[PDB]
């Protein structure tokens, strides 16, 4: 039945590139959604072992990123549905 | 509200022409329920518009 | 097309057909030569799908019912309006709330049953409310008694409407079938002309009732120098001083400046730290936000003129490849069959009402609301509990469905069925999930039972010992702290003060305290996570295997309420998909009764009770849960055992009556065991054993005296088994919290 | 399973491809011209007579019991018409002579092993 | 016409009854109250 | 129409004693069977005619010993001085002797349609109290007309309580 | 093609009087005419006699309570409370038994032309022929006069400064 496993960083390209650019400032991050991301998991990656339940950018940029960035590739595979 | 010059109102019109624009697609007949339903679309959309557009930034 | 056709004269108004009990059913028309027809009788009354196949006349009947049904809620509200005027305290409880306690009914003066009547305050006595309904009278803004004669005997008047209504629409005007199957006008007018205007109209009444009146009540003005609700609206005026956002009129909304309604309109949330209520305000606004997202909502459905969806064009869009037909059928299934849209609504509106529950109890929206404790407690608690028994009510008229109006001609390969050609997969991953937390909800309870009963506290699951901090709910918690300034950028506080800030104190009451959640209040999710996938189970068990199990391939030849099959297959006692509701009421007796049994005390340790000076705190039984829910001595010492003390000494004073309805429903909950264990093979001649007695005193009753059937043989030990179960914990409750709070 | 447990298989024609309801659940596709059909055990096969037959035709119809050796057997009918109904090729057994009342105690069966109707 | 026959009923008659000899134990129960003697 | 009225032609009345025609502007008669209500028009008027020609003979000045008037109704110096005084009780129990003893079955009998619900028998009167065609039905419009004003015009003794505050023949005294 | 309109064709023209029948939006094809027609006739109503009451509104003897709130929305701004809310009430009392039958009548389906036929010591009337016909139509015409006149002299007053009406040309 999935007859078309093609793409799937064409969502990395389709969610990183929509949410970098618009800040919308007063939230959390000051820049973008994955701007305030990307900064915020270089920080932790070098095998850090905090990142406790009071590390906003990490835990929380981690749900609301996956959580689109799933839609996105979900959707990806509806796209495929038109054929 | 203001007149003529840039206001409320003059992005309101373009809100209702997008809108009947819509209301030639979206099973586009040319009865009274293209204009009540569609002038009603851009309508919503223009309201969506312009507060919006009057808490982020300039109105 | 939409158009009303109406029969005329459908049926005569006489009192004939009265005194032909069972006129209805041609099954049961032929009269009792046993008893068994007395309770036939009323459990046919409304099997409105058993009366007539012809779907005309059934639809007749339940919507004529409803007027019926909702001709008595009418006079329910009618006397609380009028309990309120005649009998309550309510105008001296609108001076000091916080003194004086809600009570309505004033028990008359027989022997002893005069010592119930509470000198609760305001000069006059009388049983305490619990229901909450001066909270919602001070929020609807009802100052003196007048609006509660008024608004009572309007109650009597829609009363008199829906009598009045019902009559008409089964009687002298009553509509077709091609009425009810026009089902896009039902929700266009239902989600726009009911909810919408309803939310819209309620709008109205907060900001030009609500919002004066509970600013000056905010401000502590007496009953007396309040003005009408009619005096704001002859002059803008009277509002001006107190909204200054009235004086401009609707100029600002027609012009949409609609920051120039901040004063009448907001996005706070948090609380009222003077009434311990939402801000009206926020609530206003809120059914504004309610008003015109459900008017946008009502127009998707095309009824005449060209515009909007049809259920059947969204319904086939969905052709999915792994349930192949799509939701094909759907349409043709909720418009045929009353009994799935039973179903769903009774699931949705169960759900609905512990959603109001939980969203009462941390956002507790009446003023004077959190203060008093027991109005707290039982509005959560009730309603918790009819959200539960119309999930039940789901998974019944669900299975109702699947026996009586099935039928794979049109439902042949689509969404539904699909389940049921894999409902062995269904119900034995339910299977799993319910052993595999079975396990691990309560095996953690007799691990921490045995570690603190061999000592070996070190070895439990507390703070200190093997700890089992709920990681996620306390991450989302604190994301909700970090609501207001973040995410909701408008806002001031946050959703709740059950998240984020410091407590609200109202009287040196606490109505909402930062609840936490510390690997105790885990392992109780984790027994309401278990004993809804128990529910689920057997609610699914019972639809899946409704019509056609393995077991026995014939149910829907069999029925819905038949008691079995037989001895054979070794025994196939209680298998009918009415007995999987049988049971799934036992489990919704035991899911509520631990639901509430940590919400009573949780917020009995963790949020309630009283501040002292210097801001200092002081919780009911001070901090008694992380230590004491772990285990189950606890759980029934520390609650069970302590918590009654004040249901139990309740003897000599106001709160003997929940001593009497505490023994009684003791009474009633043993007495359903009798029911469900015996059998009619027992009672039918012990009780003809006893025709033997009659016949030789030529007492013989000409209505033959059977005893019950099996199904009703069962179905009472339900009916007993939650009136006494409820009701056991119903007076532990109130007379727990009222001699208290 | 099938390597171990009788196996019924219903074999049955039709007319007309209508749609029936399997015992294991949900609709089925009912080839119109000649279809069989493996069950599992044979109140679900004869509850499917039960299924078609009240509605409608099915008739020459019966499961050939597949046990697992291999081959089959055939019950319903076997002298190929309907049971209530009256044929002359049945032996009549499992009868007594009159009523329960005239059964015999079981204290009179008590270290027998006989039953408590055989008289 | 046939109300009267409604009214005949068991459970109509049976809230007639227990209603009245009801009122019977209420009202000879606060004219005479406190009653353990005769 | 058979109205005399917009239009609503003879919806089910019309040979009753309406005789400047048949009013019933809202859908009552439509479903209510119309003698109920007949009989609840009737009895409404007679007992307004009493409460008008109470409320004049009440001004007009009797009272054996009892408190002044300054008004006739807002109980608490005329309704609620009687029922206190345990007064008002059996002038309604009698009413409960007419009503639910003599008039409960008479509109039973008022229901199964051998009624012609005014006609409680009662013609005292000799040389005009014709029981037949003319005089009857001629009176019993009047009956009917005096007693929808006493209807009407009871609502007016009433509801002058606002800005007069006072009895009737003193409204008459001011303006 | 109605001889009113742009060239677009209107099938409406079943007996309702005013024959020109100019339906740009064409509302009629989604409502009944009987209904409309008596909303045509009832504005038309209200602007004559609202028209009047304007021309009148400033005019010789008064029911004399007043001569301060001589203004329109002054008169809406004073008299709500007290001298008019049953100048509401007993149209309110004449609308619930007279205009709910009546149009309630004629989109039921009822035979009636929507004028609810009423009181008349004048016209003609008698003669069934095009001066009834003839008074209907200049009345439609009187009543959406009138009512493009109640715009008039609603903005001969908010863009001109709440001054009186005839004594606005000075
Ligand atoms: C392209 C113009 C435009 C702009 C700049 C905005 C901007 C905004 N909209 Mg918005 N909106 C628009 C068009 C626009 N809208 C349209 C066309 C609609 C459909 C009618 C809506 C419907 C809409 C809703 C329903 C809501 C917003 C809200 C918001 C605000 C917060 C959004 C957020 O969380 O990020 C923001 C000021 C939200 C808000 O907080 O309003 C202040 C909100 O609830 N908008
Ligand atoms: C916008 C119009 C409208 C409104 C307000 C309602 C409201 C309601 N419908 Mg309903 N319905 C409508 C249109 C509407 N319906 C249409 C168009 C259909 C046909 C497709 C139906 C078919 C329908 C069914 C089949 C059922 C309902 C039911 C209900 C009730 C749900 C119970 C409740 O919320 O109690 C809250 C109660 C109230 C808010 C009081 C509402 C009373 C006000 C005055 C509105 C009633 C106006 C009335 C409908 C107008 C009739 C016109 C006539 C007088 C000439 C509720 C009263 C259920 C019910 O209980 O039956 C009665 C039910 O089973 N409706
Ligand atoms: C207190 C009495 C009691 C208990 C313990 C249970 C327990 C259970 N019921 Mg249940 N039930 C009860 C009363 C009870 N019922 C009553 C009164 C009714 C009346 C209506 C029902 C009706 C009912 C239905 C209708 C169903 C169940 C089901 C289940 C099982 C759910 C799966 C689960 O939790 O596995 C976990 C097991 C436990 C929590 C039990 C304790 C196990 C401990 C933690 C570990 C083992 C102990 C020890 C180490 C053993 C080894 C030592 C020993 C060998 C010497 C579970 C075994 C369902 C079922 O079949 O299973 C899904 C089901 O469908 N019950
Ligand atoms: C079911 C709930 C439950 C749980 C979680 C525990 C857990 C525990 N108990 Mg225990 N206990 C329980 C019920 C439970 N108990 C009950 C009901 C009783 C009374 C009958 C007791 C009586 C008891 C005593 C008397 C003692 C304990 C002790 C202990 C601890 C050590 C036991 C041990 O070595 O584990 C053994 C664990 C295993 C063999 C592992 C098997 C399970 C694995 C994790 C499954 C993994 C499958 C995997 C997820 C598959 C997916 C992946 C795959 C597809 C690749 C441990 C914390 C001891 C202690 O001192 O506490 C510290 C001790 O002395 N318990
Ligand atoms: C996924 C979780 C979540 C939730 C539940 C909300 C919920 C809300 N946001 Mg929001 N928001 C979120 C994530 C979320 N936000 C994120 C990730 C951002 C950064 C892009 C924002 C940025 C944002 C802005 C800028 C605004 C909201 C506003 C709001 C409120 C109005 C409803 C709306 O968004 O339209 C509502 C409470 C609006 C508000 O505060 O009005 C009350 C508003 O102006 N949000
Ligand atoms: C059907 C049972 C019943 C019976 C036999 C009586 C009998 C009586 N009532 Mg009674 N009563 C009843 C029901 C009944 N009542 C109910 C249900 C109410 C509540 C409405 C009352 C309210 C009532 C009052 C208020 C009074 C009586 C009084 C009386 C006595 C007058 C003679 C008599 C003994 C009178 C009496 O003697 O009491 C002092 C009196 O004043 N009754
Ligand atoms: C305007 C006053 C008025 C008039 C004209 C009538 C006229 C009538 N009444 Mg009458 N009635 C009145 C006031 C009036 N009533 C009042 C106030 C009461 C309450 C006590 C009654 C109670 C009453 C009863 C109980 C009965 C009548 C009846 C009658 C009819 C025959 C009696 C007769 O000859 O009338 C003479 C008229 C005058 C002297 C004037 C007659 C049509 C009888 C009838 O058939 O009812 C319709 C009858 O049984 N009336
Ligand atoms: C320009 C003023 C004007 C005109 C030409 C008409 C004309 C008409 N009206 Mg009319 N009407 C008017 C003002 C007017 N009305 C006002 C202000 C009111 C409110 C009181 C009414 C209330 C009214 C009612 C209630 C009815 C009419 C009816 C009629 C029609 C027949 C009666 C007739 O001969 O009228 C003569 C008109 C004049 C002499 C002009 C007035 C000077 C006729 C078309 C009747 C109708 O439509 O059915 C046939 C009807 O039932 N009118
Ligand atoms: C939810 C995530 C589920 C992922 C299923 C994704 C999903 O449903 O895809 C939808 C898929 C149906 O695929 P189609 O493309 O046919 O769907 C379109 C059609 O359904 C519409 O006609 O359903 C399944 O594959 C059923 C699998 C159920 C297998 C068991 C899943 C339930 C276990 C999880 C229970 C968790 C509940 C708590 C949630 C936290
Ligand atoms: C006790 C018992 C009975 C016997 C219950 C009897 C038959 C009913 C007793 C109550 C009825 C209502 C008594 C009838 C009395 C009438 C009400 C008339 C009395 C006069 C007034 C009270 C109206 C069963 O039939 C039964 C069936 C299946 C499982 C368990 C049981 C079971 O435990
Ligand atoms: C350039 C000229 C603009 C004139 C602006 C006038 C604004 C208000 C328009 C309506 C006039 C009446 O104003 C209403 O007054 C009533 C009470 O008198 C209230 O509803 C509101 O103030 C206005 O709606």
């Amino acid at each position: 039945y999935p007859l078309n496993p093609a793409v799937i960083f064409i969502a990395l390209i389709g969610w990183s590139a929509v949410a970098a650019i618009p800040s919308n400032i007063p939230v959390l991050g000051g820049t973008g959604l994955t701007q305030a991301f990307l900064a915020s998991i270089q920080r932790l990656l070098a095998q850090y072992p905090t990142g406790p339940k009071l590390d906003d950018p990490f835990w929380f940029y981690l749900i609301v990123y996956h959580v689109g960035l799933f839609a996105l590739l979900i959707f990806g595979q509806i796209g495929y549905a038109g054929y | 509200m203001i007149t003529i010059p840039y206001t409320i109102p003059t992005i309101m019109v373009i809100s209702n022409l997008v809108g009947v624009a819509v209301g030639r697609y979206a099973l586009g007949r040319s009865d009274l329920t293209q204009l009540i339903a569609s002038m009603c679309f851009g309508h919503i959309i223009g309201v969506g518009i312009v507060l919006g557009l009057s808490n982020m930034g300039v109105i | 097309q939409v158009k009303v056709v109406v029969d005329r004269d459908v049926v005569p108004t006489s009192f004939e057909k009265w005194a032909k009990p069972g006129h209805f059913s041609r099954s049961l028309a032929k009269g009792p030569k046993t008893t068994t027809w007395i309770w036939n009788l009323h459990a046919d009354a409304h099997d409105f799908d058993s009366h007539t196949s012809s779907l005309e006349e059934v639809s007749r009947k339940i919507f004529s019912a409803h007027f019926g049904q909702l001709a008595i809620i009418f006079i329910w509200l009618s006397g609380m309006y009028f309990h309120g005027a005649r009998f309550s305290n309510y105008v001296a409880w609108l001076s000091n709330p916080t003194g004086i306690k809600p009570s309505a009914q004033v028990v008359w003066p027989i022997v002893g049953q005069q010592i119930l009547n509470a000198d609760v305050g305001g000069g006059m006595q009388g049983i305490q409310i619990t229901s909450g309904l001066f909270q919602l009278w001070r929020a609807s803004g009802i100052v003196n008694e007048l609006q509660l004669y008024v608004t009572a005997l309007g109650g009597l008047g829609m009363a008199g409407l829906m009598i009045f209504a019902g009559w008409f629409h089964y009687h002298k005007a009553a509509p077709k079938l091609e009425w009810f199957q026009n089902v896009e006008s039902m929700l266009n007018h239902h989600l726009a002309g009911l909810l919408g205007l309803g939310s819209l109209s309620w709008a109205g009444h907060q900001i030009h009732v609500s919002l004066p009146i509970n600013k000056l009540l905010d401000a502590g003005v007496a009953p007396s120098s309040i003005p009408l609700p009619h005096e704001f609206i002859l002059n803008r005026n009277l509002m001006a001083e107190l909204y200054p956002s009235f004086q401009q009129g609707l100029v600002p909304f027609f012009t949409l400046n609609w920051k120039q309604y901040s004063d009448i309109l907001t996005f706070k949330g948090g609380l009222s730290p003077v009434t311990g209520g939402l801000w009206l305000t926020d609530v206003a606004h809120h059914h504004l936000a309610i008003a015109v997202l459900f008017l946008v909502a009502g127009h998707m459905y095309r009824t005449n003129w060209g515009i909007g969806h049809s259920i059947k064009q969204i319904l086939e869009a969905h052709k999915g490849p792994l349930t192949g037909e799509g939701h094909k059928g759907l349409y043709e299934i909720l418009t045929t069959s009353w009994h799935a849209n039973l179903a769903i609504n009774l699931a949705m509106l169960g759900s609905l009402s512990i959603i109001v529950a939980h969203h009462m109890y941390a956002m507790p929206p009446y003023p004077y609301l959190a203060t008093d404790y027991p109005t707290q407690l039982s509005l959560f608690t009730h309603h918790m509990w009819i959200g539960g028994f119309c999930i039940v009510g789901a998974g019944a008229h669900a299975a109702i469905y699947m026996v009586r109006d099935y039928s794979p001609t049109v439902n042949f390969n689509n969404v539904l069925d699909r389940m049921i050609r894999h409902r062995d997969a269904i119900i034995s991953h339910l299977n799993w999930v319910c052993i595999f937390l079975g396990m691990h909800s309560f095996g953690l309870y007799i691990h921490n039972d045995t570690m603190r009963a061999l000592g070996r506290a070190q070895d439990m699951f507390s703070d200190t010992a093997i700890q089992l901090q709920p990681v996620f709910a306390q991450w989302i918690q604190q994301i909700h702290t970090l609501a207001p300034g973040n995410t909701a950028v408008n806002a001031l506080a946050t959703a709740s003060y059950a998240f984020g800030a410091d407590t609200v104190t109202v009287g040196s009451k606490i109505a909402m305290m930062p609840i936490k959640l510390g690997t105790a209040d885990f392992m109780v999710h984790h027994i309401h996570a278990f004993t809804i996938h128990v529910t689920t189970l057997i609610l699914l068990k019972g639809v899946l295997y409704a019509r056609n199990s393995r077991l026995i391939p014939d149910k829907a030849n069999l029925g819905f309420r038949f008691p079995c099959d037989g001895p054979g297959r070794g025994g196939t006692c209680q298998v009918s998909a009415w007995d999987h509701v049988f049971l799934g009421l036992f489990w919704m007796y035991n899911a509520l009764s631990i639901v509430i049994f940590h919400f009573s005390w949780k917020m009995q340790s963790d949020v309630w009770g009283t501040v002292t000076s210097n801001g200092a705190i002081s919780h009911i039984t001070g901090g008694n849960f992380a230590q004491s829910a772990i285990t189950i001595n606890g759980w029934l010492r520390d609650f069970l055992w302590a918590q009654a003390s004040q249901v139990i000494q309740s003897y000599g004073s106001s709160l003997s009556a929940y001593g009497l309805m505490f023994l009684g429903a003791h009474f009633v909950w043993a007495f359903s065991l009798m029911f469900l264990f015996s059998g009619r093979g027992y009672w039918q001649e012990l009780i003809e054993s006893i025709v033997w007695a009659h016949n030789k005193l030529k007492v013989a009753p000409a209505i033959a005296p059977r005893a019950l059937s099996i199904t009703q043989g069962r179905a009472v030990g339900v009916a007993h088994y939650l009136l006494g179960g409820i009701a056991t914990t119903w007076a532990f409750f109130l007379a727990r919290i009222i001699a208290v709070g | 399973c099938a390597e171990t447990e009788e196996k019924y298989a219903m074999t049955w024609s039709s007319d007309q491809q209508h749609i029936f309801e399997m015992p294991t659940g949900g609709a089925a596709v009912m080839n119109s011209g000649d279809n069989l059909l493996y069950l599992a055990r044979k109140e679900q096969a004869l509850a499917l007579a039960t299924q078609l037959r009240t509605q409608f035709k099915i008739q020459d119809y019966k499961i050939y019991r597949i046990f697992p050796s291999g081959e089959v057997q055939y019950l319903h009918p076997k002298d190929g018409v309907l049971p209530y109904q009256v044929n002359k090729g049945r032996e009549q057994v499992g009868r007594v002579k009159s009523t329960i009342g005239k059964n015999v105690n079981p204290a009179q069966v008590k270290f027998t092993s006989k039953a408590t109707y055989d008289r | 016409m046939n109300l009267k026959k409604y009214l005949s009923t068991a459970p109509v008659v049976a809230t007639l009854w227990l209603f009245l000899t009801a009122g019977i134990l209420i009202e000879l129960n606060r004219f005479f109250p406190d009653s353990l003697f005769y | 129409p058979s109205m005399p009225f917009l239009k609503r032609p003879s919806k089910l009345d019309g040979s009753l004693p309406g005789g400047e025609g048949c009013f019933d502007p809202l859908g009552f008669t439509e479903v209510f069977s119309l003698e109920w209500l007949r009989e609840a028009e009737i009895k409404h008027c007679r007992v307004a005619m009493l409460a008008v020609l109470g409320v004049i003979a009440q001004e007009f000045g009797t009272f054996d010993f009892y408190n002044a008037k300054s008004k006739l109704q807002l109980s608490p110096d005329l309704h609620n001085q009687f029922v206190q005084n345990g007064a008002l009780q059996q002038i309604l129990l009698f009413v409960c002797a007419w009503e639910f003893i003599v008039g409960l079955p008479a509109l039973i009998e008022s229901v199964n349609g051998n009624r012609e619900p005014g006609y409680f028998g009662f013609d005292p009167l000799k040389l005009g109290g014709t029981v037949g065609s003319a005089q009857w039905k001629r009176m019993q419009a009047g009956e009917l007309r005096n007693g929808r004003l006493a209807m009407i015009a009871f609502g007016g003794f009433f509801h002058q309580q606002l800005l007069t505050k006072q009895g009737i023949i003193e409204q008459l005294a001011h303006f | 093609v109605p001889f009113a309109p742009v060239p677009e064709a209107v099938r409406e023209s079943g007996l309702a009087g005013s024959e020109a029948e100019f339906d740009p939006l064409m509302i009629t094809s989604y409502l009944p005419i009987s209904w409309m027609r008596e909303s045509e006739v009832k504005h038309g109503r209200i602007a004559m006699l609202a028209f009047v009451g304007t021309l009148a509104q400033q005019a010789y003897q008064f029911p004399w309570y007043k001569g301060a709130p001589t203004t329109l929305v002054g008169a809406h701004d004073h008299f709500v409370t007290t001298a008019l809310a049953q100048i509401l009430l007993f149209t309110s009392a004449f609308e619930i038994v007279a205009g709910v039958p009546a149009a309630i009548q004629t989109v039921r389906g009822s035979g009636r032309l929507p004028g609810y036929y009423g009181f008349d010591p004048l016209g003609l009337w008698g003669k069934d022929e095009a001066s009834r016909k003839r008074m209907e139509l200049a009345e439609v015409k009187n009543g959406r006069l009138a009512m493009i006149a109640m715009l008039a002299l609603w903005h001969q007053e908010v863009l001109s400064g709440g001054m009186g009406v005839i004594e606005q040309l000075v």
